[PDB]
């Protein structure tokens, strides 16, 4: 079995980061900061 | 006659009904108009497997099992069906003809409010009922006291 | 500057199928021996001197105990950071059917019947985490966003729930509302004397 | 001489010294690493464990063996009355921290 | 290949090494002696042991004589310990039962007495073809 | 999902709620506690047991000849899905949810004339 | 006396159940059935002596109809005389029904 | 028009699927490639359906119809079945059925004109499929097995049963049936049927280890692609059946 700390892993779960799950935390990130934004500036 | 060249004769034995009739089949139309899949073919159909592997391939993609539903209103297809209703099961009361039987609920409701079923109805018997419960503690008290003593 | 002086709900922090994790304290369990402390082997029965214990403590070179040997102590009460814990609903205080679902349209609130034991009742937003958390009731909890970026598809799945159970937890409870443990059990003696 | 059978040791060394907290609050040992490309936000919030119920959750989760089906799940409720700001705290990186 | 199969969800496992179940197909054998199990792993001083839909090694204590005397492949289909599966459900059966098979899979016996799991049925194909109750 | 019912005492039985018996003749028991399944495991009888539904209606004390109750059944055969049907079947519940408890509470007071 | 009360509602010291003899008593095949789960040479008396009411095994017919005078047996008679609780009953004591068309 | 697919690596088509001649139904795995033969050889002319029993995968077993019903087991749940109805045309009967040998795959084998059932299903259970099923309705054994339903596999113009099956077992059967039949194996000679192979009237669907005369046998019997038929097992394809089971 490969390790958590193995280098193969490691560029896997870069592509994966970087790919997939990034653009869907941005857009959870902007959704978030624009309604604490509404708040701050109400 | 051997053993094994029996079950080899019972292999190649046919065995046919002795009124010689057949059963009438029902292969649809369309068989024989469709043409056979292939997989070098450029304009061949579009497949399950072609549309996962565009879509993440296996483990990834999301099927809709609700694709091939057959409604009477297409927009109904993607719709959150209720189950479950303060304590009910939604499709324990699901019936064709629910309109029939709740009209007939009804006529029998406002038939038992015409003969009255639902109707709802002393002070000397309440006197009574307060003099029986002041007996009924001071015996409470006298008991009280002989435990006591 | 701006956010000085303001209330800052939960959900402007954190969303719906979102992974966080939970900072807390743990349960407090007091002085425990080396077999729940450690999860050491029990020593045979009538075993002289105590059987809830380790037979050899240093054996062997050098003359002293080692840091690395089990010996009992205090249990639990210790600061935990569990991580990828999933929100399964934030609901909101004021929405009076905040536990009701998509296919469950029951009106009703997360709050158990009767309560929940030892806590009361949840009359402000809640967030609801799949699992379970390093806290006891009544206790302050840390949600923290993850350090990374995930890498499970468990984080990227979208939560769709179909019930939530509202029943006591103060025992067998079997019902949801109290409409329904009334339509259930029916007319009762108290019912006609009240 | 040798230990005849092998068996790994019991309990984590990690998690030393098995004391108590000296804190009952939770401390945040890490926040989040910043980005000054993203909008800002809080990183962090406060609740208070209420308890826990079940849930009935329709799970899709291609590959594994009860998707498309009904899941029986544990979760725990969280009471979360917003939080109120009060302060701001500036940090300056030093050769010591 | 061994006998463990795939695709398997964490059960409670309710018999040990040292186990006699009922033998639940035809196959002669009256009951089965649990002596090992398949794809179990490595830990001290403990038993292994298997739940429904697992593969175990069991000798025949009690049936036809030419089967006392080998260790065979067998698939467990009942347990009476509880478990629980993932639609929130906690369940036992009245006895524990299993079936000869080889390691490949297909059963030595024609026929299943009693009902089988879930777990076995949709893990073995065979044992599946050859229940009359999957319960 | 759906509600079951405790085979021992008539209770609704929610999902992840009591344990369900499967016997080898292919019958499941389900039981909405461990309550009842220890009287079952003793093999008390829920009709002589009087905290149970059973024994209520044997002695009696339950409305069972209703028009009311002959609309919630155990559907074998099913009905292609209606959003309007659905609609009209929930105001049929709650109705029929109402026309049954005041039902019951008459029929309660001529219990208790 | 009950042998070994300790341990009597354990699973693998169960029992036949009342609706079960009440089909073993209506239908022989389901008897048959019940009788091809055991082995006839280590039952009592070779299996030839059975009481279906008990459902139980004597080793012989003076020992069946020994325990037949008994209170067991005329506890077990009673018990079949009110009739076994099933799931039929069950329904019935909520108002519930199949509907099959 | 007879095609070697596999569920997962593995040979047992009939665990995993179930044909008849108006619909299909296909158990719903974690890919698509089950789903897409059945799809390539039935482009959209009957429905395929998805579907999941109580939980299972093994629908296969333990469902049973023809092109008129089709029953589903006591333990299926209302959104399976609902999911069935709605994948399904209004001319096409469901129902769910109360018996208590509920791997009704098993227990069942039926062509759109009769019935061959396990001799213990109940009376209600018979008149339930004689009116569903619009089929005659027999008790019978696959050569001493009750397991008809995973013994044999049938269709409108023939049948193939369990390789062991006596002759005169097989001309009574094919009386009764008004079918021609052979005993023949799937799967490299595993005499389970209806467990190893899916048939309706123009299409056979086997597991991936049927050899080639057991598949040119299957072709015969059930007269599947041109100038096929029954009569060539005995005359053309004797010798090597003959060389092949001997
Ligand atoms: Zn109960």
């Amino acid at each position: 079995a490969k390790s958590a700390r193995a280098s193969r892993i490691k560029e896997n779960h870069q592509r994966f980061k970087k790919n997939i799950a990034g653009p869907v935390e941005a857009a959870r990130l902007e959704r978030l900061s624009a309604k604490l934004m509404a708040i701050a500036q109400a | 006659i051997g053993t094994r060249l029996q079950e080899v004769m019972a292999r190649i034995h046919v065995a046919t009904p002795m009124d010689g009739t057949t059963r009438e089949t029902f292969i649809p139309e369309a068989v024989k108009n469709l043409k056979k899949y292939d997989k070098n073919d450029p304009n061949r159909r579009v497949l399950a497997r072609d549309i996962e592997e565009a879509n993440g391939g296996a483990g990834v993609f999301n099927v809709d099992l609700r694709k091939d539903w057959i409604l009477e209103n297409p927009e109904w297809k993607y719709d959150k069906i209720p189950e479950i209703f303060d304590g009910k099961n939604v499709y324990d009361y699901i019936d064709p003809d629910i309109d029939a039987k709740l009209q007939a609920l009804e006529e029998e409701e406002e038939r038992l409010e015409k003969e009255g079923f639902y109707d709802e109805d002393d002070e000397e018997e309440e006197e009574i009922l307060q003099k029986a419960e002041y007996i009924r503690e001071q015996h409470a008290l006298i008991r009280n006291e002989a435990k006591m003593r | 500057r701006s956010l000085f002086e303001k209330p800052v709900t939960i959900d402007t922090i954190f969303e719906k199928d979102e992974m966080i994790d939970v900072i807390a304290v743990t349960k407090g369990h007091g002085f425990v021996g080396v077999t729940a402390r450690w999860g050491t082997k029990k020593l045979p029965r009538k075993t002289h001197k105590g059987l809830r214990k380790v037979a050899c403590i240093g054996a062997w070179h050098p003359s002293h105990v080692q840091w690395t040997v089990a010996r009992a102590g205090q249990m639990g009460y210790h600061h935990r950071t569990s991580v990828n814990h999933k929100i399964y609903r934030i609901g909101k205080g004021d929405d009076e059917a905040n536990a009701s679902t998509e296919t469950d349209l029951t009106k009703k609130k997360i709050t158990p019947m009767g309560g929940f034991v030892r806590y009361g009742e949840v009359n402000n937003d809640y967030v609801m985490i799949k699992g379970s958390v390093p806290g006891v009731k009544k206790r302050i909890m840390t949600l923290r966003k993850s350090l990374f970026t995930h890498t499970s598809r468990k984080a990227l799945e979208k939560v769709e729930l179909k019930w939530i159970d509202t029943s006591s937890e103060f025992g067998h409870g079997a019902f949801q509302t109290a409409a329904e443990k009334k339509q259930f059990m029916g007319t009762l003696k108290k019912d006609l004397q009240t | 001489s040798h230990r005849k059978y092998e068996a790994p040791r019991h309990g984590s060394l990690a998690f030393l010294p098995r004391k108590r907290a000296a804190r009952h609050r939770g401390r945040v040992k890490s926040f989040p690493k910043d980005d000054p490309k993203k909008p800002v936000h809080l990183t962090a919030a406060m609740g208070y464990k209420a308890g826990m119920t079940t849930i009935v959750r329709d799970l899709d989760r291609p590959g594994a063996k009860a998707h498309k089906k009904e899941v029986v799940e544990a979760v725990t409720i969280i009471d979360c009355p917003p939080m109120v700001v009060v302060g701001l705290v500036g940090y300056i990186e030093t050769p010591r921290g | 290949k061994r006998g463990a199969p795939g695709g398997k969800l964490k059960m409670t496992l309710g018999l040990p090494v040292g186990a006699i179940m009922n033998c639940a197909d035809n196959s002669g054998a009256r009951n089965l002696y649990i002596i090992a199990v398949k794809g179990a792993g490595a830990r001290l001083n403990r038993l292994p042991a298997g739940g429904v839909g697992d593969m175990v090694m069991a000798t025949v204590k009690k049936g036809k004589p030419e089967l006392r005397k080998k260790v065979h492949p067998a698939v467990i289909v009942r347990q009476a310990k509880p478990w629980k599966r993932f639609d929130g459900v906690f369940l036992y059966f009245e006895d524990n039962a299993g079936v000869i098979v080889n390691p490949k899979g297909e059963m030595k016996g024609s026929a299943i007495t009693g009902p089988v799991g879930k777990e076995a049925a949709e893990l073995w194909p065979r044992i599946a073809s050859n229940a009359g109750v999957v319960m | 999902m759906r509600i079951e019912n405790c085979f021992f005492c008539g209770r609704p039985a929610w999902p992840s709620k009591g344990i369900t018996f499967m016997r080898n003749d292919g019958k499941a028991f389900r039981f909405c506690r461990s309550k009842c399944h220890k009287n079952f495991k003793m093999k008390r009888n829920p009709r002589k047991l009087k905290w149970t539904k059973a024994y209520r209606k044997n002695a009696g004390k339950e409305m069972v000849v209703d028009s009311t109750l002959q609309f919630a059944a155990r559907r074998n055969v099913p009905v292609r899905y209606n959003r309007e049907l659905w609609q009209k079947t929930l105001k049929a519940m709650e109705r029929i949810s109402e026309i049954r408890a005041r039902r019951e509470r008459v029929f309660y007071k001529k219990r208790m004339a | 006396g009950v042998f070994a009360k300790r341990t009597m509602t354990k699973t693998r010291r169960r029992l036949r159940d009342l609706d079960q003899i009440e089909r073993d008593l209506r239908s022989p095949r389901h008897l048959q059935q019940y009788k091809e789960t055991k082995a006839a040479e280590d039952l009592p008396g070779l299996g030839l002596y059975y009481c279906i009411e008990c459902a139980k095994w004597f080793e012989s017919e003076t020992s069946l109809v020994g325990h037949r005078k008994g209170k067991p047996h005329k506890r077990r008679l009673k018990q079949l005389k009110e009739g076994a609780y099933t799931h039929e009953e069950a329904m019935a004591a909520i108002g519930y029904r199949i509907d099959n068309g | 028009m007879a095609v070697r697919a596999q569920f997962e690596n593995s040979n047992e088509v009939g665990v995993f699927a179930t044909l008849t001649n108006s619909y299909c139904l296909v158990a719903l795995g974690a890919s698509e490639n089950f789903y897409s033969v059945f799809e390539a050889e039935l482009q959209d002319v009957i429905p395929i359906c998805r579907t999941t029993i109580a939980g299972t995968r093994i629908i296969g077993r333990l469902t049973a119809g023809n092109r008129k019903g089709l029953l589903v087991p006591t333990t299926t749940t209302d959104q399976e079945l609902q999911h069935l109805r709605n994948s399904l045309p209004d001319d096409i009967r469901i129902q769910r059925i109360e018996e208590r040998l509920s791997a009704l795959g098993n227990v069942i084998v039926c062509n759109d004109h009769t019935a061959l059932i396990h001799p213990d299903l109940e009376r209600e259970t018979e008149e339930i499929i004689a009116d569903v099923l619009g089929v005659e309705v027999f008790r019978q054994t696959i050569a001493d097995h009750v397991l008809v339903g995973s013994y044999m596999a049938l269709s409108n113009q023939g049948g193939l049963v369990h390789p062991k099956t006596s002759i005169q077992d097989q001309d009574e059967l094919s009386s009764l049936l008004g079918v021609p039949l052979v005993a023949g194996s799937v799967n490299r000679g595993s005499n389970v049927i209806g467990g190893g192979m899916v048939v309706n009237d123009w299409l056979a669907v086997t597991g991936l280890d049927t050899t080639a005369p057991e598949l040119s046998v299957i072709e015969s019997v059930f007269r599947l692609g041109e100038g096929a038929g029954p009569g060539a097992i005995n005359t053309s394809m004797k010798n090597t059946i003959v060389e092949s089971f001997y």
